[PDB]
Parts: C-alpha cells; sequence; structure tokens
C-alpha cells in the first residue's frame, strides 16, 4: 500500500506486527521487525478548475 | 517415529487407590468477561486503544 513512516508510541502488545482500525486500511505500527514505525495514508491534493 | 527413552521395566504397574467422596470439593469461579478470564486475544492482528 502506500505508506508514510513517523516517529510514534509503543501502542500495541507487538505480538503481531498488523494491526486493524476496525476497517481495511491498516495502522501497520511496528512495521520493522524491532523499530515501531507507524504508516499513514498516500498524500492526495485536491484540485479544481474554473 | 521418534522414541524419547526406553520402555519401562517394571514388571507391574504401582496400585492405585480411587476415592470420589475425598477428591470432591466445593469451590464456585464464575467467568467474569470485566476481568477477562478465559479471553483469547485475536491471532489476526493487535489492535490500539479502540
Amino acid at each position: 500500500g502506500r505508506g508514510v513512516f513517523q516517529n510514534c508510541t509503543a501502542v500495541g502488545v507487538r505480538q503481531q506486527r498488523f494491526v486493524y482500525d476496525a476497517y481495511q486500511n491498516l495502522v501497520g505500527y511496528y512495521s520493522d521487525d524491532g523499530n515501531y514505525y507507524c504508516l499513514r495514508a498516500c498524500v492526495s491534493v485536491p484540485v479544481s478548475v474554473i | 517415529y521418534v522414541d524419547v527413552g526406553p520402555d519401562s521395566v517394571k514388571s507391574a504397574c504401582i496400585e492405585v487407590d480411587i476415592q470420589q467422596t475425598f477428591f470432591d470439593k466445593t469451590w464456585p469461579r464464575p467467568i467474569d468477561v470485566s476481568k477477562a478470564d478465559g479471553i483469547i486475544y485475536p491471532q489476526g492482528r493487535t489492535y490500539s486503544n479502540i
């Protein structure tokens, strides 16, 4: 998926790297095997024309 | 197949005495959802504060 990783908290047991927010998109914290990295949705820019 | 150790050479199995009344005891421990008794974490994914 498109994920932006930023420094975050220690939330989660860490037994499973995969995490869900009750929706198909995944928080994906603990992306690194030992390090904690939380991914974010791809940046999208609104475009309009007059 | 795997054999951990040699079969026992004892001539006869040890004598066993069975008494149901002595073993029987009255103790009550009902399951509590608030205490999360006997609850298994989902193996598929970790979950956040939500």
